[PDB]
RNA sequence: ACCUCGUUGGAUCAGGACAUCCCGAUGGUGCAGCCGCUAUUAAAGGUUCGUUUGUUCAACGAUUAAAGUCCUACGUGAUCUGAGUUCAGACCGGAGUAAUCCAGGUCGGUUUCUAUCUACUUUAAUUCCUCCCUGUACGAAAGGACAAGAGAAAUAAGGCCUACUUCACAAAGCGCCUUCCCCCGUAAAUGAUAUCAUCUCAACUUAGUAUUAUACCCACACACCCAAGAACAGGGUU
RNA sequence: GCUACCUAAGAACAGCUAAAAGAGCACACCCGUCUAUGUAGCAAAAUAGUGGGAAGAUUUAUAGGUAGAGGCGACAAACCUA
């Protein structure tokens, strides 16, 4: 039974689970844009998320500093974090992350997963596009809500 | 909750209870279909190579919530009939004794002070 | 405990041709419209993303060349740029990457 | 290729129309909602009294926790909160269709989204003119406690000192082993005991050469039906529709738990004062308090109880 | 602002509305009694009535060893000894029950659970019945009370030494060997201090309960 | 018709019989009530924990409403474990010239199985105590009831996490919640064969009831998340 | 070229305690008490923990010797290429 279990069981145990999301947070933070296996990915994104809120915190925030001493294993990557990451997204509240399925892994056929920190200098991922507006089931709804904003 | 074998602490002034002996007194038998005794609860109990009752007034174990738990197994000798062995209980009585089924007042007036 | 008789091709044949067993048609893969590529619609299209792939490539070579050595990681935000093109306003303040081939179609 | 594509409402609409949509649907949602609050307005079926031997219909609820509660004695009793999310009567059978000898009304409770939901079941739910429902179930009850489909049911259909029966899926744990599963005593963990501790021991006797039907082994635990009987109603807060149930409920925390008068023979006549049919609110005879307490129940705000 | 702890949830899928229902319970109880602001470690006289009696309150003084359990349930267990008796009474806040909870002395321990004061010497829970209520200004951090225990010999009920227990109250140099303390550091954990998946962020749902509890005043 | 001597438990899970140990219903009594004894009927349910012994048993201790007798290839060892024949070592005792023999005593002492097939893997609770009725009925007193009801426990089954506890976005118990109908032995009414009588393998009329009452379940038609889950399946995505 | 015993000539044995020890605790090293795992295994006898010895009747490398009714044996009919 794991009824509201929300942490994957990786690596040998629960200190290599954490060094392993850690080794993959920073590749994430030096490189802006990481493939690994999707069930890692979708485990290290939530401490990617929470690593920008500790470098809003601030640069003097000794707790937010003790925090990404430990969550980055290159420390050149603590000034990149403090200076560059978290002015990025002073602005936004979220979301600093960008997750995307890639195809299986040739070597042993592993659900991949390519996760970026939005807004980096590399080349845009091929994203998902919805249908453009001009298709007929969108000009249909579209004639739908010009008679329904007239209407009422 | 006191079982068979559980050492016990006699809290009573009877002299079979302040006497001392190489082995301390341990719950021989618990008067309740499952072997699990509570307070107001009778056990037999192996003290001075005698069997003697007893009766349960506090445990370590937790009960519901606004009952005192102690710190020792404590418990009352007490004859077949039911007339308490001591005549003073010095420690603190639990007052849920009252209310339970079974004879208790004879305990509660020995008693000196309730918790 | 081992069998007690040999099974029969007729009842290995109704085992390994179960449908649990047989592989199950795809109905998520489409064609992308950008390139014609067939993908599944919740992946990325294997071409496309081949193609980001070895740019990026290229684009870290030359990070790596600019930055010259480990634990070189810049404190300022990256541009990369492509032949005939010049830094903008927004771009001063950036380093920026120099690529030899021209601004690809797909890159903005 | 092929053109069996499995197609969501999302797939092809534009993000300009994405919006739109959502908002349109919740809004009919609510519309049609809003437009079921006034059920004796709306030409509502002959509301007969109570007679002896009535069965009236059950609500589905949502089981939102638990949560102590005082009786004037000093007992504390748990109690189980079940709210009442947009139930109502969807259906009606005879005694002759019901596969049985009773009328039945079929129940829905906590709305969901017509995205999700199979055609048939949409076109069900348009012909009904309400938003479909999670859960449906039915109810036996007698023609004098028909009522017409449409019909919200509100937690002041019950009222308290009530017994209620509460039946739901309990709580899944997986395939078990049989420690679990039926309580076995399994094998001592030491004294050569070696790869036994938590395994079922003989499951038969040799003589019959098989394993009876029925016998406890290792398999799925949980996730079925099973219904808790005799529960008192201690309390309704009207504003909220939850009804405060003796104990426990079957099944976890927001899941759905179909709510009925008791079937106990010690309950078997006590629906004289219960709103027969149903509770309407829109009958307005009597406005009822945002909380209706059971006698026993130490209600909060009162001055502390004292034994005297 | 002290928010009492029972108010704050534990996180879960539980509906935001049984966490409504219940601080309104609590609240409107709360407007009855007066439930004072008290941590672990702060000495307590709670008194309440007593249904094996009639009409009759009963008192007990003793410093409050842990507070636990959330909503209308919540729970502070208190202990003292009497006549060299250990005893712990584990009240419920919002019974109908208790007439009155007096905080004698409003402190703060080195620690949030003071269970370990089973296996400390028997001064550390001696508390008189009858001490009068000193009194703390009313602009003024709660003291915070940085005794360090002495322990009973080592067999306990818990072992503190442990770091999951993460015990600052207790003189583990005066009963423990040095290696003792080093083999008890092999349940380090350092790695716990630090996943940030693991934190439970409670600003906004304080922020909701105060706004609540104002609006109930 | 001289002597001698020729696989077994336990644990786990139990299926069944009734020749009933307890709980139920009756007849009689060398039982006034309490009881005991005896017999008929009753197999739905239940039938404890320890010390010495390897004990198969047995005795003892403390309980219990009771600690039933059996069958099921020890019921059950491809579920485990332990003896002990009896392994291969070594002593003691007896026999034998000796080799060796002797359940005649003791100390030590590794059989292993990845399940192919069959079968199977989710089918209205009982006791006990206390109180009321009951010091009532009965009985000269002593002693001491039925039936009915209330409350407490406990166990069993099924659930659950509000508290407590182990613990911590949840799983658990040591915690809490709920559990509903009987079975038939006899006792009678009228009444013939046999004009009385007679409870009737006479016709007939009652106690007398299972014809389980129910309850539960019931929508024909990518991806991600989940209190759903091995896979699959299921639920949610407004 | 295993093993048993022997021959020649080598080598190893921390630290503490003790003081010239078939001494004590305990590494290396040798062994194999008990438990668990393993049981076509990593292994035709292993692994993990525990445990005994660990300056000696010790362990051990090298070369040589004793050969089948024979050898060798601190006797277990033990060992003499599973
Ligand atoms: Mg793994
Ligand atoms: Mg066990
Ligand atoms: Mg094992
Ligand atoms: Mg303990
Ligand atoms: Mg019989
Ligand atoms: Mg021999
Ligand atoms: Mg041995
Ligand atoms: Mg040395
Ligand atoms: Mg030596
Ligand atoms: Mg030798
Ligand atoms: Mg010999
Ligand atoms: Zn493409």
């Amino acid at each position: 039974i794991s009824h509201g279990r929300v942490f994957r069981r990786m690596g040998l145990g629960p200190e290599s689970r954490i060094h392993l999301l850690r080794n993959l947070l920073t590749g994430l933070v030096r490189h802006e844009r990481i493939e690994a296996p999707w069930a890692r990915v979708d485990e290290m994104r939530g401490y990617a998320e929470k690593l920008i809120d500790y470098g809003k915190l601030g640069d003097t925030n000794e707790r937010a500093m003790r925090m990404a001493d430990f969550w980055l294993t290159e420390k050149d990557l603590i000034p990149k974090l403090f200076q560059v990451l978290a002015p990025r997204y002073k602005d936004q509240t979220g979301g600093y992350t960008r997750m995307l399925q890639i195809p299986n892994r040739s070597l042993d056929r592993a659900k991949m997963a390519v996760i970026e920190y939005k807004g980096n200098c590399l080349p845009p991922l091929p994203l998902p596009r919805r249908d453009s507006h001009l298709t007929l089931l969108n000009q249909l709804l579209q004639g739908l809500r010009q008679d329904l904003r007239q209407s009422q | 909750a006191i079982q068979k074998m559980t050492r016990v602490r006699v809290v009573d002034n009877s002299a079979l209870g302040n006497s001392p002996y190489h082995r301390a007194p341990r719950c021989i038998h618990v008067y309740k279909k499952n072997g699990v005794g509570k307070v107001g609860d009778q056990i037999l109990l192996a003290i001075k190579g005698q069997k003697k009752k007893a009766l349960i007034v506090g445990h370590c174990m937790p009960g519901p919530r606004m009952t005192p738990r102690f710190d020792s197994n404590n418990v009352v000798l007490i004859e077949d009939n039911g007339n308490p062995v001591g005549t003073r209980i010095k420690t603190p009585i639990p007052t849920s004794l009252r209310k339970r089924e079974g004879e208790y007042s004879k305990v509660l007036a020995i008693a000196q002070n309730f918790v | 405990a081992a069998p007690k008789n040999r099974r029969t091709i007729e009842v290995n044949r109704c085992r390994r041709r179960n449908p649990q067993k047989l592989i199950k048609v795809k109905n998520n893969i489409d064609v992308c419209p950008e390139c014609g590529h067939l993908k599944q619609k919740h992946v990325l299209c294997a071409y496309c993303y081949e193609k980001v792939c070895k740019e990026t490539a290229e684009i870290r070579r030359q990070i790596g060349k600019q930055e010259g050595g480990p634990f070189k990681a810049p404190t300022i935000e990256t541009v990369v740029l492509y032949t005939g093109e010049t830094p903008s306003e927004q771009d001063q303040g950036k380093r920026i990457i120099e690529r030899d081939r021209k601004r690809p179609s797909w890159f903005t | 290729l092929h053109g069996k594509s499995g197609t969501w409402w999302d797939e092809h609409l534009s993000e300009e129309n994405v919006p739109f949509i959502k908002q349109l649907v919740s809004d009919e949602d609510k519309a049609q909602l809003a437009s079921k609050l006034c059920p004796l307005k709306d030409e509502p079926w002959p509301i007969h009294p109570w007679e002896p031997g009535s069965f009236r219909v059950g609500l589905i609820a949502l089981k939102l926790g638990m949560m102590p509660l005082w009786t004037k004695d000093g007992q504390k009793h748990v109690v189980t909160l079940l709210q009442v999310q947009d139930c109502h009567v969807l259906k009606y059978t005879s005694k002759e269709n019901c596969n049985g000898k009773m009328a039945t009304l079929s129940v829905g409770g906590k709305t969901v989204s017509r995205f999700r939901k199979a055609t048939s079941i949409l076109e069900f739910y348009r012909e009904l003119g309400l938003p479909p429902k999670q859960t449906v179930k039915i109810f036996n009850i007698t023609d004098n406690a028909a009522i017409k489909p449409g019909t919200p049911l509100y937690a002041a259909h019950f009222r308290p000192g009530q017994y209620v029966d509460v039946t739901a899926k309990t709580i899944g744990k997986g395939f078990q082993g049989v420690m679990k599963r039926w309580g076995f005593k399994g094998q001592p963990a030491t004294h050569g005991q070696t790869k036994t501790h938590r395994r079922p021991g003989a499951v038969a006797t040799g003589d019959i050469g098989r394993v009876w039907p029925g016998t406890k082994m290792p398999g799925k635990m949980g996730n079925i039906y099973r219904t808790e009987y005799g529960l008192k109603v201690w309390r309704i807060n009207t504003k909220h529709n939850i009804i405060y149930v003796n104990g426990s409920v079957p099944g976890h925390k927001n899941c759905l738990v179909k709510v009925k008068d008791s079937k106990l023979p010690a309950y078997k006549d006590l629906g004289k004062n219960l709103p027969f049919p149903t509770y309407f609110p829109d009958g307005d005879e009597e406005e009822l308090p945002e909380d209706l307490y059971d006698e026993n129940v130490c209600q909060p705000g009162a001055p502390s109880i004292t034994f005297a | 602002r002290f928010l009492s702890p029972e108010f704050i949830p534990r996180r879960g899928r539980t509906d935001p509305l049984k966490f409504q229902i219940e601080r309104k319970d609590m609240l409107e109880r709360r407007k009855v009694l007066h439930i004072p602001e008290f941590y672990v470690g702060s000495i307590l006289r709670v008194t309440t009535a007593d249904p094996y009696a009639s009409g009759k309150i009963s008192q007990f003084l003793g410093i409050c060893i842990q507070r636990s359990g959330r909503g209308l349930g919540a729970t502070f267990i208190l202990r003292n000894v009497i006549e060299g008796q250990g005893v712990e009474i584990c009240f419920e806040l919002y019974n109908p029950r208790v007439q009155e909870i007096q905080v004698v002395k409003l402190e703060k321990r080195l620690d949030d659970s003071l269970l370990y004061l089973r296996d400390a010497l028997p001064e550390y829970s001696t508390f008189d019945v009858n001490m009068k209520p000193v009194v703390q200004e009313p602009n003024q951090k709660v003291p915070v009370n940085e005794l360090k225990v002495k322990m009973k010999p080592k067999p306990w009920s818990k072992r503190w030494e442990r770091p999951n227990f993460n015990i600052k109250g207790i003189r583990f140099d005066l009963c423990l060997t040095e290696q003792q303390m080093k083999e008890a550091q092999k349940w380090n954990q350092p790695w716990l201090e630090f996943d940030m998946m693991r934190e439970y962020d409670t600003s906004k749902i304080e922020a909701a309960i105060w706004k609540e509890i104002e609006a109930s005043k």
